[PDB]
């Protein structure tokens, strides 16, 4: 079968599932940003900007 | 069949030294980088940037000549000949360090040209482009060490100077200041370089000692024809041998040769990453747990603490001369020193 | 059917999963002894007074070391080159304090590695091979002899042999540079050329062969499956490889004889490493690297520094700091 | 910079009289210093007794003052301790002891002046380096 | 195994080759020689002669300390010798 | 069937041309001995110690009694000139015979004479040539004895009064002494045969080896190899070469250590101080200097709690302190007058150090065998000034390199001899590949 390092080539000729993989990546990144913002809000001390 | 295709024809003719479109970039820049280095190491000083002699003309030999970096006060100036520092004065250009940027930048563009040449010839001859791919490791090392590294620091001054002993000095700087030997990215590079040298010696030796007898002479070299279809050595006997000496052995010539590409190329890419970190002084300098214990416990000693004392010797003893622009004056009483020495 | 002849037949049997052989009769025990003592010492040995000044150095994981900083510490300067087996100590406690395990390990390991090289000859003979793989391995082995035995012989003490540790290796390198200016020694320079070039030629050969694999597989499968173990046909096209590389440089700079090429692959790193091992082995007798300190002066007699003088400054800072409590007199003569 | 007569001009005696060395003299004294003295006195220190160097300031405080051609010439003939209280020909090369220090056998009176001259000139050129030790290398 | 150029071992065993290069090779060697022997190389490249690293009573390095006046700094250093 | 770069291997079965090669090559060895000595003599200056002057042949001659007097002072250089001249002349005689046999003489000897002709596989003839050469060598070793005992003696660094030439009238014959050296451990404070420290043992050992070499030469002319020996070895010219490469390698390594540690048959007066010697001498120098100033050197505690000047060795012996604690096994004529039964005697140290011992310690300290490859003397951070590299560093490093490569040559030719003897030095027979007939490992 495919070597492990080629598993994502099954999408080269499959625009719909390429679009689906691109959406999932966009979802992961935006979700990262939401989570990182929240972690920072929970740990940020705003009482002295100096 | 207009002029572009006529020129293409000519660039790509099969001559003693193939030219190609990539030759237009490669040959001037390679020649100039080389030319600049030989010119500077023969005739040009480092008196005004470093306070150093650095050419044959001044008394230096092959080990101590160098095209030294520009002065820290140049910042990251491109130091163009026609630029505002030298103002077209070739002599001043030389004395200010202009040849260092000249060599570094033409060298960079030569390496691009060389790698393009590996792409161009490979396309014309019908091979796959893995040699070009393998050359990315040399490029990553050059760019990370000669360009990225000083760009994170204050100036080109702290780049390596092009010379045998000057590079030796670079190695020693990175120990005293960056503790580079403690860096896991350097360690992976070391494993890749040594791993590759080992692969090289062990694969050549194996092939030469599992040769088929294909001729009658004691010189086994003659008994090879470049066009023969048969393997010239026994992969089966080689595999038995190593399986029984070492436990495991290669069985696939294709994996074997791909592994030989992979190991030194990966090793060099890894070290390049570490040097990027060192551009920022993002060092693997210390182990925090060790320093906490050592500070609290004066009988705790490791090879780790011992090397940092060495590093501290290097810094205090080399910095005044190696960083003259800083006007460091360390009186005798401040130099760290063991007993007697 | 004679009892000794059966044993002899099992020792040299080509049918054992790992070959034993006569060299292996010595190699198996001595490597096991070295390995077992090393594993136990790296984990649990107490601090060792490496420089004989009652300043014990902690090397093991249990006494506050990690993987990078741990070491089996060289035996005490007070012992010098004296033989210090277990049975020469009043107690194991004493043997541990003075660095006994280091001696046990390095002597068993050097023996077993020497028998490793012989075992390579030996199995080559039983399989009908040519003999010289062991000659390639003599380059690494000579290098281990240099830092574990020869350099300690010339300086007078196993306390200056290379520690069996990662940071200890680095300590050894730094102090070697201050005491011998090894960077300026041409045999170390040749070793760098053997090791850089060997890596270079490793990459070159691996990429040139890989560049010229004959199409045997589809895009959806590893090209490795295009080679089958023990096939008689070569799996790549060396004439295509020669045609590429010869055009990349020029024709006569490329090998078209596989036997010469692989011999070159073998020769270059082996010989560079011989020299670098010889470099360590001759600096053991203090024939040090080139000294250009104050070699350039001006018409008045001012010193004009060169990069060699800058190196010297670094070297001085390693010299004055190393073993900072161990010198009472002004010259570090060994 | 260059090796001008001013740098080559050194005190002849403690009275204040001076003498100007030729460059030939200086170079010959440097060679003779390397041949007979540098094995202990490289760079103006003293390997076997670092507490005493060949800096002009130290020689000026020696008894017999040795910061001059005559003082130095005499020292090479009949060396004393720093306070002048005891003669040390038996452990220090000198003409008085050329039997046990055979490199001194072939040294003429003009060689000694050249050696003496070199010692006095060199701190004028190298400054702190001369007699300063590894700190100034 | 050839692309049409004259073989090297043909060229340098030929009499015409050596007739030309017994002149061109020494002449270049001599030119390079004279480039140094006349002291031109020092002036072209700005390299200090052995007598012009320092002023007489000077042991400071004439170190460039400014980016845009660097050219004037060096010239100021060179005058401090003449 | 050899290439030009393996061209001498074409001489294996050409006994007459092979003789020319060996004899011409012996001439090169004699030439260099001759020429190097004349060069050393033309450059020699007697006011300077030999070891300040790059000499390695003249010190070997001096050690045999010629040309020196009390303390190693060179008295007469004519013996030096003679040794070089005679060697030099003798090399033309060897050159002549050498090129004659290699170019003009009979290509092979076995037709011309059954005596000088040989086949490598003739185990009887090979042992007869061995036995002849053993006898020569036994004679060689006796010539040293004869010099020591009947023709002037040898230089004795240990002779009372600074060293001197001394005839040896009671060579050690006791096999427990002679062979006891062969059984000491090579480790510290023992040093195997390198620890030999008096000329009586040196001369007696050569009596023994001389006789043993003659006995064995005679033995091997009269016998043939027994059957176990027949079955243990390869019988071919390249195998015999490989055996000798092994032995020369071992011998080179021994010589390296000899010149590095031994100051008896490598007198330090001539070769410079050993590494241990020089290190000990520095501790002596500063002990002397400091005690002259009033330091009580026995009670001075150093920074580590160990004595600054004097401490104990692991078996109790009073020894020099500082890093030279590693070097306490050193023995030398300038130091032994201070040794009592417990090691360095503190009362002798306070009362009996002599000016000549102070001189000698300063001299050896400042001539330690440390130096750069371009011959800058001293530690690697030293400035230029002193042009010096000890003969012992030159002689140790050079012979470690030759020993090393001769071990590699032993492996090369031993492995190849084995493979050629069995018929696969040229590669694997495609039609009869051994592995293809073995069962698979798994
Ligand atoms: C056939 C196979 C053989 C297998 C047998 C294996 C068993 C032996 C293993 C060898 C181990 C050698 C360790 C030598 C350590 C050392 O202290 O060795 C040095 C000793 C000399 O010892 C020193 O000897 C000295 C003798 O001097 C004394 O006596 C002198 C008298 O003039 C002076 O007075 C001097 O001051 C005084 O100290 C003192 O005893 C020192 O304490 C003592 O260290 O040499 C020696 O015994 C001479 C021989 C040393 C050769 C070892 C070199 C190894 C080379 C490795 C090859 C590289 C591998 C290549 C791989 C491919
Ligand atoms: C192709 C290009 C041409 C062929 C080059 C071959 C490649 C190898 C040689 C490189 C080229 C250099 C050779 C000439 C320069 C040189 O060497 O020049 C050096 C001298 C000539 O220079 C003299 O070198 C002397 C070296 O000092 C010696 O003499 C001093 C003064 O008496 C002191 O005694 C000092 O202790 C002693 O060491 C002094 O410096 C003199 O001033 C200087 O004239 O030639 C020598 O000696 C003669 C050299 C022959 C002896 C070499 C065999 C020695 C083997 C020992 C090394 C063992 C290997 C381990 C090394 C790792
Ligand atoms: C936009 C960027 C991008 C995209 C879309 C691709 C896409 C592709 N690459 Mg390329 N590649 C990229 C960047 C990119 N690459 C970079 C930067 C490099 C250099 C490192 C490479 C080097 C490279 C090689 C060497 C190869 C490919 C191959 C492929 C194909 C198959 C990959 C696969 O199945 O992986 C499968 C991978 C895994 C199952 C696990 C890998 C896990 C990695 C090592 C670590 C985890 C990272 C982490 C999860 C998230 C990323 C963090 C950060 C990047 C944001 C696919 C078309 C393959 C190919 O050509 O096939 C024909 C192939 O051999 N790529
Ligand atoms: C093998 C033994 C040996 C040893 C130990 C020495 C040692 C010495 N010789 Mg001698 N020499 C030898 C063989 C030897 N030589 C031979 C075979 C020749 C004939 C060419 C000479 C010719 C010779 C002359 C003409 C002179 C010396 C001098 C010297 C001294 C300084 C050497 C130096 O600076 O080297 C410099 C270092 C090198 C050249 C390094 C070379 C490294 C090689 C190429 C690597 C080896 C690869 C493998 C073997 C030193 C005491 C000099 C001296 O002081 O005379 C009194 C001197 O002028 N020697
Ligand atoms: C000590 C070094 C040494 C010695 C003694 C020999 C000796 C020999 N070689 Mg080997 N060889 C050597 C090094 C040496 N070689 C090296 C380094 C190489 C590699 C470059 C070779 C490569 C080589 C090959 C390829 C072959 C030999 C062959 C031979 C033999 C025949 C030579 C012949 O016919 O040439 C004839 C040469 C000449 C007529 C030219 C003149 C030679 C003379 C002797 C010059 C000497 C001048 C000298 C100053 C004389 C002084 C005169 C007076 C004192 C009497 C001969 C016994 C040949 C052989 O084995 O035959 C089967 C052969 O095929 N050799
Ligand atoms: C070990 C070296 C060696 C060996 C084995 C041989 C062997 C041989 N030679 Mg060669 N030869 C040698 C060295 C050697 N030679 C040298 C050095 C020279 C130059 C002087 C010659 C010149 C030479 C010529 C010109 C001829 C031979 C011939 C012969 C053959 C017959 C010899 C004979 O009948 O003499 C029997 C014995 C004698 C005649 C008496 C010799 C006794 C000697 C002189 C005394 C012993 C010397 C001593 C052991 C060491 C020297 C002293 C030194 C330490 C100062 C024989 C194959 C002949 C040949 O090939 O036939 C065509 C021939 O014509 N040889
Ligand atoms: C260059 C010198 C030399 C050489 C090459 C030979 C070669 C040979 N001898 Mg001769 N031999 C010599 C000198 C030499 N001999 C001398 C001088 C004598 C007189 C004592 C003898 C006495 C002699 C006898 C009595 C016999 C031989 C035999 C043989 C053959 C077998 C050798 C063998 O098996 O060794 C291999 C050695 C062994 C298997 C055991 C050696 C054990 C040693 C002592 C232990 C060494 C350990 C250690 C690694 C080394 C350190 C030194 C140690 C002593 C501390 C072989 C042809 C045999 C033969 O066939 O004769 C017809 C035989 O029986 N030889
Ligand atoms: C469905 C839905 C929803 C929900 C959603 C969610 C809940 C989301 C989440 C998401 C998320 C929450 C995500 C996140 C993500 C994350 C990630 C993706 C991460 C990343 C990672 C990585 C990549 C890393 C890496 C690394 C490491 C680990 C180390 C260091 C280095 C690095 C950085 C490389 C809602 C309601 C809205 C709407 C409706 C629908
Ligand atoms: C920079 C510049 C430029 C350019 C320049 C150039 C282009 C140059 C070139 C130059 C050159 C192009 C040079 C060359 C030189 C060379 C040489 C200098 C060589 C040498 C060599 C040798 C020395 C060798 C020898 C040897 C040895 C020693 C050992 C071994 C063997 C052999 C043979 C290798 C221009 C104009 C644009 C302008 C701007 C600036
Ligand atoms: C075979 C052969 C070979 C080799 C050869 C040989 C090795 C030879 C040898 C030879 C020889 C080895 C020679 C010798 C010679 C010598 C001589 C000829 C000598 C003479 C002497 C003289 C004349 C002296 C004089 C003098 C005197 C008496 C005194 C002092 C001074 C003088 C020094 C002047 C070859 C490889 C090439 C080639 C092939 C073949
Ligand atoms: C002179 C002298 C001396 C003496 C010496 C001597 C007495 C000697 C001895 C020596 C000897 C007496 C030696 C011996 C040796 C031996 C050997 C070296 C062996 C060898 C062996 C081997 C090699 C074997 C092998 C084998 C095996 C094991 C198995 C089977 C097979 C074969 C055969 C391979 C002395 C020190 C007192 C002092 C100084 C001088
Ligand atoms: C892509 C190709 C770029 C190559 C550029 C070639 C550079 C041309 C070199 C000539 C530079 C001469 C400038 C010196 C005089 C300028 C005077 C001034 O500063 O105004
Ligand atoms: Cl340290
Ligand atoms: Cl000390
Ligand atoms: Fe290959």
């Amino acid at each position: 079968g495919l070597p492990w390092y080629r598993v994502h080539t099954v999408l080269i000729n499959d625009p719909g599932r390429l679009i689906a993989a691109h959406l999932m990546h966009t979802a992961l990144v935006a979700g990262w940003a939401g989570s990182m913002a929240l972690y920072e809000l929970a740990t940020f001390d705003p009482s002295d900007p100096v | 069949r207009g002029w572009f295709d006529i020129l293409d024809d000519w660039l790509k003719r099969d001559r003693f030294v193939f030219v190609g479109w990539s030759g237009i970039l490669l040959f001037p820049c390679a020649y100039l980088a080389l030319g600049g280095w030989l010119t500077g190491t023969t005739f040009v000083t480092s008196w005004y940037t470093h306070g150093l002699a650095s050419s044959y003309l001044e008394g230096c030999n092959f080990l101590t000549v160098a095209v030294s970096t520009p002065a820290n006060s140049m910042g990251h100036s491109l130091l163009l000949l026609w630029g505002p520092e030298a103002q077209g004065d070739f002599t001043r250009w030389c004395q200010l360090g202009g040849l260092w940027t000249f060599i570094a930048l033409h060298g960079a563009f030569g390496l691009i040209g060389f790698m393009l040449r590996q792409f161009e010839i490979a396309r014309l001859v019908g091979v796959r482009p893995y040699n070009a791919i393998a050359f990315s490791a040399p490029i990553a090392v050059f760019v990370s060490v000669f360009l990225i590294y000083p760009l994170g620091q204050s100036s080109w001054f702290f780049a390596p100077s092009f010379g045998v002993a000057a590079i030796f000095r670079f190695l020693l700087f990175f120990q005293g200041f960056h503790n580079w030997t403690l860096n896991p990215f350097h360690m992976m590079g070391v494993a890749g370089v040594l791993g590759g040298a080992l692969l090289c010696a062990i694969h050549g030796a194996t092939v030469e000692n599992t040769l088929f007898q294909d001729g009658e002479g004691a010189s086994t070299f003659r008994a090879f024809n470049p066009t023969q279809a048969e393997e010239t050595y026994s992969m089966v006997t080689a595999n038995r041998f190593w399986s029984q000496i070492f436990g495991i052995a290669f069985s696939n010539k294709r994996w074997l040769h791909f592994f030989m590409l992979f190991v030194p190329v990966t090793g060099l890419w890894m070290s390049a990453i570490g040097v990027v970190g060192l551009a920022l002084n993002l060092r693997s300098y210390d182990f925090i747990s060790q320093e906490i214990r050592a500070a609290e416990d004066p009988e705790f000693e490791t090879f780790y603490t011992k090397n940092l004392l060495l590093n501290e010797g290097i810094r205090a003893w080399m910095a005044p001369q190696d960083q003259p622009h800083e006007n460091f004056v360390f009186p005798e009483e401040v130099l760290p020193r063991g007993n007697a020495l | 059917a004679n009892l000794w002849e059966r044993f002899c037949n099992w020792v040299t049997s080509t049918d054992n999963r790992l070959y034993v052989g006569w060299f292996g009769v010595i190699m198996i025990p001595t490597l096991l002894a070295a390995t077992i003592c090393f594993v136990i010492a790296f984990i649990a040995a107490p601090p060792v007074d490496i420089d004989g000044i009652r300043e014990p150095v902690s090397g093991s994981l249990l006494y506050g070391n990690n993987i990078i900083t741990g070491a089996v510490v060289p035996s005490s300067n007070a012992i010098g080159l004296h033989f210090y087996p277990i049975w020469e100590a009043a107690s194991l406690d004493e043997w541990l304090y003075n660095g006994g395990p280091y001696q046990l390990i390095i002597f068993h390991f050097l023996l077993g590695a020497s028998c490793y090289m012989g075992r390579q000859w030996e199995l080559s003979y039983r399989l009908g091979m040519r003999p010289w793989i062991c000659v390639a391995y003599s380059a690494p082995l000579a290098s281990a002899f240099a830092v574990f035995l020869i350099y300690p012989i010339g300086q007078g003490s196993f306390s200056d042999g290379m520690p069996l540790g990662i940071s200890g290796t680095f300590n050894f390198m730094i102090v070697f540079q201050a005491e011998h200016n090894i960077l300026m020694h041409p045999f170390h320079q040749l070793g760098v050329a053997g090791v850089f070039g060997g890596a270079l030629f490793c990459a070159m050969h691996g990429s040139l062969v890989t560049s010229s694999l004959i199409r045997e597989t589809t895009e959806t499968e590893s090209a490795n499956y295009g080679y089958k173990f023990g096939q008689e046909e070569e799996t790549y096209n060396i004439v295509a490889a020669h045609g590429y590389f010869g055009r990349l440089i020029f024709q006569y700079a490329s090998f078209n004889n596989s036997r010469s090429l692989h011999f070159f692959l073998a020769a270059w790193p082996v010989v560079g490493v011989w020299f670098t091992a010889l470099g360590i082995s001759t600096m053991a007798f203090n024939l040090n690297g080139f000294n250009f300190n104050h070699s350039v002066i001006d018409a008045k007699g001012n010193v004009i520094n060169t990069w060699a003088d800058i190196i010297n400054r670094a070297n001085l800072g390693m010299e004055v700091m190393h073993e900072r409590n161990a010198h009472n007199f002004p010259l570090d003569l060994a | 910079a260059e090796l001008t007569p001013e740098v080559l001009t050194v005190p002849l005696n403690s009275e204040g009289k001076t003498i100007t060395l030729t460059e030939k003299q200086y170079l010959e004294g440097k060679r003779l210093f390397q041949y007979a003295c540098a094995s202990c006195h490289v760079g103006g220190i003293t390997k076997t007794n670092p507490s005493l160097d060949l800096r002009t300031e130290t020689l000026a405080l020696a008894t017999p003052p040795r910061d001059n051609i005559e003082g130095l010439v005499d020292y090479m003939k009949n060396p004393t301790t720093y306070d002048g209280e005891q003669e040390i020909a038996e452990v220090h090369p000198s003409l008085r002891s050329a039997d046990i220090f055979p490199k001194m056998r072939n040294l003429t009176e003009k060689d000694l002046v050249a050696i003496a001259g070199h010692i006095l000139v060199e701190p004028k050129i190298l400054g702190d380096k001369w007699g300063g030790g590894k700190v100034y290398y | 195994g050839t692309t049409g150029e004259r073989p090297f071992s043909d060229i340098i065993t030929s009499v015409r080759y050596w007739v030309i290069h017994s002149i061109t090779i020494p002449a270049l060697f001599i030119a390079g020689w004279l480039f140094v022997s006349t002291g031109l190389a020092y002036d072209v490249f700005g390299t200090p002669r052995p007598d012009s690293y320092y002023a007489q009573e000077q042991r400071s390095i004439p170190l460039v300390t400014d980016r845009f006046e660097a050219k004037q700094q060096v010239e100021t250093f060179l005058e401090q010798l003449k | 069937g050899f290439a030009w770069w393996a061209g001498n291997a074409r001489l294996i079965n050409l006994s007459g041309k092979l003789l020319g090669a060996h004899v011409a090559h012996a001439g090169l060895i004699v030439f260099w001995a001759g020429a190097m000595t004349l060069f050393e003599l033309a450059h020699f200056i007697p006011e300077k110690p030999m070891y300040e002057q790059g000499l390695i042949l003249i010190p070997h001659i001096a050690t045999l009694g010629w040309g020196v007097g009390p303390g190693g002072e060179v008295v007469d250089t004519f013996p030096f000139f003679v040794v070089g001249v005679v060697h030099l002349i003798s090399s033309a005689v060897l050159g002549f015979g050498g090129v004659y046999h290699a170019i003009r003489g009979p290509e092979t000897l076995e037709e011309y004479s059954s005596f000088f002709g040989y086949d490598w596989k003739d185990k009887n003839k090979m042992t007869t040539i061995l036995g002849f050469h053993l006898i020569v060598l036994g004679i060689g070793a006796l010539l040293l004895v004869a010099k020591a005992m009947f023709f002037g003696g040898l230089y004795d660094t240990w002779a009372p009064g600074g060293g001197d030439v001394r005839v040896i009238t009671n060579p050690t014959l006791d096999p427990r002494v002679i062979f006891g050296y062969l059984l000491k451990s090579p480790f510290g404070g023992e040093g195997w045969i390198v620890s030999v420290n008096n000329l009586e043992d040196v001369v007696g050992g050569h009596i023994w080896i001389g006789l043993i070499c003659i006995a064995g030469g005679i033995w091997h002319i009269l016998t043939t190899p027994f059957g176990w020996a027949r079955r243990a070895f390869i019988w071919s010219g390249e195998a015999y070469l490989s055996y000798s490469l092994g032995a020369l390698s071992m011998m080179g390594f021994i010589a390296t250590c000899f010149v590095w540690f031994n100051n008896t048959v490598y007198p330090s007066e001539f070769y410079g101080p050993t590494g241990p010697e020089a290190s000990q001498a520095q501790a002596m120098t500063f002990l002397i200097r400091d005690q002259k100033l009033g330091a009580n050197v026995g009670s001075a505690q150093g920074p580590t709690g160990l004595g600054k000047y004097l401490m104990r060795s692991p078996t109790g012996e009073i020894i020099f302190g500082g890093e030279t604690m590693r070097f306490w096994d050193f023995r030398g004529p300038w130091l032994e007058p201070l040794r009592g039964p417990n090691g360095l005697d503190l009362n002798k140290i306070k009362n009996d150090i002599q000016p000549w011992q102070e001189r000698r310690a300063a001299e050896y300290m400042t001539h330690a065998p440390l130096g750069s490859l371009n011959s800058v003397g001293g530690v690697a951070t030293e400035i230029n000034s002193v042009n010096f590299v000890s003969p012992r560093s030159w002689l140790a490093t050079s012979h470690f390199v030759l020993a090393f490569f001769f071990l590699v040559g032993h492996l090369w030719h031993a492995g190849r001899a084995r493979a050629a003897a069995a018929g696969f030095e040229k590669g694997i027979d495609r039609e009869s590949e051994p592995v293809l007939s073995m069962p698979s490992l798994d």
